[PDB]
């Protein structure tokens, strides 16, 4: 088992999307996690487009089969960290390589 | 959104389901809804029909159940699913009174190999020229799905109990006072029960054991009440005549130790996965108990031991949280 | 004949 | 917070020491976690004090060994044989352990290079 | 498993023949049915082929399509030849109760 | 004729009672559920089939 997720821009106020897709019938079961450098994770989705309890409206998720999207709905300078994408369905739990933002 | 959806094996059957966990309220559970995606080549000569039945198995077939029958009020999700699918997508749906009872399975014996021992809910559906004419399986679905029910927002009060004894001969009772910090406790959570003793008399505890017996009954079998312990602990703090105690002890319950006890009822698996410890039950009428079903309570107990024994009982709520 | 395995589908989000 | 290893020569073994308070040792499910520098984080191993069952990564199945005690709500990733390529950032998760495996809490993550 | 050919770009006025390979048991006596996807949408019933070798159609439009089932060789035949912007879309291929495993389909290109 | 446990239904055309005994029928069902009366309760609905006993 296995999941693919590089560079994005730093256009503040935009809409950005980054796509994680699976290798397999992963059923959805997918968090994205978010660490700023030099800190421990701190998840902002699980399972489809569930928003963390500590972060605003702006973060989005979706979900196309086994094909699985991340979106900010409008960038501000709060984030500009590196994403993780991670399916906990199969017991090698896996990552994605991650993405950081930068104009 | 996602539904469910289970294919036969001969290719002329399709079954399809919005959920496989229908959250049982207090006074209404939710209704079973889907669609039937049939083959016209066998529904030329009858039409389809569907059948959820609830079973309950015991012993090593051996096994009590009720079989709703229905042969081919349109929900949303059905609506859906028939503008999606198309004529031949034969509408069905079964209404759950609430008397019935919930998905759990026991602990099986390492001695036997069994798919589960304990309520379970299927939906299925074929096609046969007549009510008894089941002669090939391959023509079948079978879909298993569970009903559950979650923690309710009201906690009670603390639980508290006490007991005033005079251990033989004695002047005045030994008052042991346990308190829990709540009632509502979540599965795995610490029962820090808070535990408070003085005394005059004599005697004086040796051992302190506190634990968490799971308390489960199979209303079905005649005099079957099965309560097995559970995170058992044994301090050794000992309090002379003539002082006064307080410690707050954070046991926990769970399924590691435990895992070798025959018959402790986890939650309701689908395939043969490992589940938690099984859920409290809940019912909010004076409803008589049902034949078919598992009620499961837990409490914890503190005991206290001298050169005789005491100990009181104090119950609390294990489940888990509305999602 | 073997049993099938549970798989899921996609309807419309309205 | 967590107290780290090192002082060794190549090869050598160590005890991770991660703690992280508030959460119970049980209904938290302990994960452990490798970033090495320059690559993308992935799991190393994970233990469920209350199932019991303890999951490694492949590579790393006979060489690690992880513990957790009870009554200290701490976690320690003993590395028996390590080699050059194990150095790398090491992050503890407490997780919730009832039907979700999110990684919602963490401690802090110390380097194990010499 | 099943495994489908064809697809390509296409132009208005033109026509396109797809086909498709199916394993397993799911074939002999069982209608065997084609469907499309409209980006971003759920997918639309095209046609089908019985058991019998007669056709009956689920289509909105039903017009200029032909459905070729074989029972010998393991392979079922859609064709299109009234090509439309509206045909822009991604096609797949399963039964009618859509019981084997929904795989890779094949694309559809116009204008 | 006699019933050996405990069901209640919500729903309007099933009857429901506790260990009923000599509910009428005039023979077994046409299909699968069952209908039966009784005299102590008063109410005509079906029954599901395990649960009726002989005389």
């Amino acid at each position: 088992i296995q999941m693919t997720q590089s560079s994005l821009s730093a256009s503040v106020g935009d809409r950005v999307t980054i796509t994680c897709r699976a290798s397999q019938s992963v059923s959805s079961a997918v968090a994205w996690y978010q660490q700023k450098p030099g800190k421990a994770p701190k998840l902002l989705i699980y399972s489809a487009s569930s928003l963390y309890s500590g972060v605003p409206s702006r973060f989005s998720g979706s979900r196309s089969g086994t094909d699985f999207t991340l979106t900010i709905s409008s960038l501000q300078p709060e984030d500009f960290a590196t994403y993780y994408c991670q399916q906990y369905k199969y017991v090698p739990v896996t990552f994605g390589q991650g993405t950081k933002v930068e104009i | 959104t996602r539904v469910f959806k289970k294919a036969s094996p001969n290719g002329k059957l399709t079954v399809y389901l919005g959920k496989r966990d229908f959250v049982d309220h207090i006074d209404l559970v939710d209704p079973v809804d889907g669609v039937v995606l049939v083959d016209p080549e066998y529904l030329k000569e009858r039409r389809v029909y569907v059948t959820l039945t609830v079973a309950f198995r015991y012993g090593r077939g051996l096994t009590f159940r009720k079989d709703l029958f229905v042969a081919n009020p349109l929900t949303r999700l059905q609506e859906r699913l028939i503008k999606k699918l198309g004529e031949h997508a034969y509408p069905f749906t079964f209404e759950i009174c609430p008397n019935l009872p919930s998905s759990v399975t026991l602990q099986p014996g390492p001695e036997d190999t069994g798919k589960a021992l304990g309520v379970d809910y299927e939906v299925k559906a074929f096609v046969a020229e007549n009510l008894e004419e089941k002669i090939h399986k391959r023509n079948s679905v079978r879909l298993v799905i569970r009903k559950v029910q979650y923690a309710p927002e009201r906690p009670g009060p603390q639980p508290t109990a006490e007991t005033t004894r005079q251990f033989l001969m004695s002047d005045k009772p030994l008052h042991l006072e346990a308190s829990l910090d709540k009632e509502i406790y979540y599965h795995g959570e610490p029962i820090s029960v808070n535990v408070h003793v003085t005394n005059n008399t004599n005697k004086t505890v040796k051992k302190i054991k506190i634990s968490v017996r799971q308390y489960a009954d199979i209303v079905l079998f005649n005099t079957a009440q099965y309560k097995v312990p559970v995170a058992m602990e044994e301090a050794d703090d000992t309090v002379a005549p003539s002082s006064t105690f307080s410690k707050v002890y954070t046991l926990t319950p769970f399924l590691a130790n435990n895992r070798e006890k025959r018959g402790l009822a986890l939650d309701g698996k689908l395939k043969h996965e490992d589940t938690n410890l099984a859920s409290s039950t809940l019912l909010r009428e004076g409803a008589n108990r049902e034949i078919l079903g598992i009620i499961v309570s837990y409490k914890v107990k503190v005991k206290l031991v001298v050169s005789s024994d005491v100990a009181v009982e104090l119950p609390f709520t294990l489940m888990h949280p509305k999602p | 004949d073997e049993s099938c395995t549970t798989a899921s589908s996609s309807l419309a989000k309205d | 917070v967590e107290s780290g290893g090192g002082l060794v020569q190549p090869g050598g073994s160590l005890r991770l020491s991660c703690a992280a308070s508030g959460f119970n040792v049980y209904s938290s499910s302990i994960h452990w976690v490798r970033q090495a520098p320059g690559k993308g984080l992935e799991w190393v191993a994970s233990i469920s004090s209350y199932y019991g069952y303890t999951y490694y990564a492949d590579s790393v199945k006979g060489r690690f060994t992880i513990s957790a005690d009870t009554s200290k709500n701490t976690a320690y990733l003993q590395m028996n044989s390590l080699r050059a390529e194990d150095t790398a950032v090491y992050y503890c998760a407490r997780s919730r352990q009832f039907w979700y495996s999110g990684l919602d809490y963490w401690g802090q993550g110390t380097l194990v290079t010499v | 498993q099943l495994q489908e050919s064809g697809g390509g770009l296409v132009q208005a006025g033109g026509s396109l023949r797809l086909s498709c390979v199916v394993s397993g048991f799911f074939f002999d006596t069982v209608t065997m049915a084609w469907y499309r996807r409209a980006p971003g949408k759920h997918r639309e019933l095209v046609a089908s082929a019985t058991a019998g070798g007669t056709t009956t159609y689920a289509d909105s439009v039903k017009d200029r399509f032909t459905i070729s089932r074989d029972n010998a060789k393991n392979t079922v035949y859609l064709q299109m030849n009234s090509l439309k912007p509206e045909d822009t879309a991604v096609y797949y291929c399963n039964t009618f109760v859509r019981s084997l495993s929904w795989g890779q389909g094949t694309q559809v290109t116009v204008s | 004729f006699v019933a050996l446990y405990d069901y209640e239904s919500c729903t309007e055309t099933d009857l429901s009672f506790k260990k009923g005994e000599r509910l009428q029928i005039v023979n077994n069902t046409e299909g699968d559920w069952w209908l039966a009366h009784s005299l102590t309760t008063g109410q005509t609905g079906y029954i599901p089939s395990n649960y009726v006993a002989p005389s």
